[PDB]
């Protein structure tokens, strides 16, 4: 038995990847955020 | 640009299957051109036969 609808399938589990690597992204950018804060705040200190 | 990616390549394998498609319909049109050709080559001799 053939999938009813395929393509669609296949386009919303690629979207749900998509959105899992965004989220990922932009923790990513978040934590570099962090590192620069910690060294510029550490030379102060 | 995944979405366009997606596109791109769906788009490509559409057109080969359409490509597929007319060699399909070509093959056809030919066959029915080869059938067409005796029967009125049956109709033409049927006329001399009445």
């Amino acid at each position: 038995e053939s999938t009813s609808d395929p393509l669609a399938a296949l386009d919303d589990a690629i979207s749900q990847i998509d959105k899992f690597r965004s989220s990922l992204g932009a923790v990513q950018n978040r934590l570099d955020s962090a590192v620069t804060n910690l060294n510029n705040t550490t030379t102060n200190l | 640009a995944n979405r366009f990616t997606s596109n791109i390549k769906g788009l490509t394998q559409a057109a080969r299957n359409a490509n597929d498609g007319i060699s399909v319909a070509q093959t056809t049109e030919g066959a029915l051109s080869e059938i067409n050709n005796n029967l009125q080559r049956i109709r033409e001799l049927t006329v001399q036969a009445s």
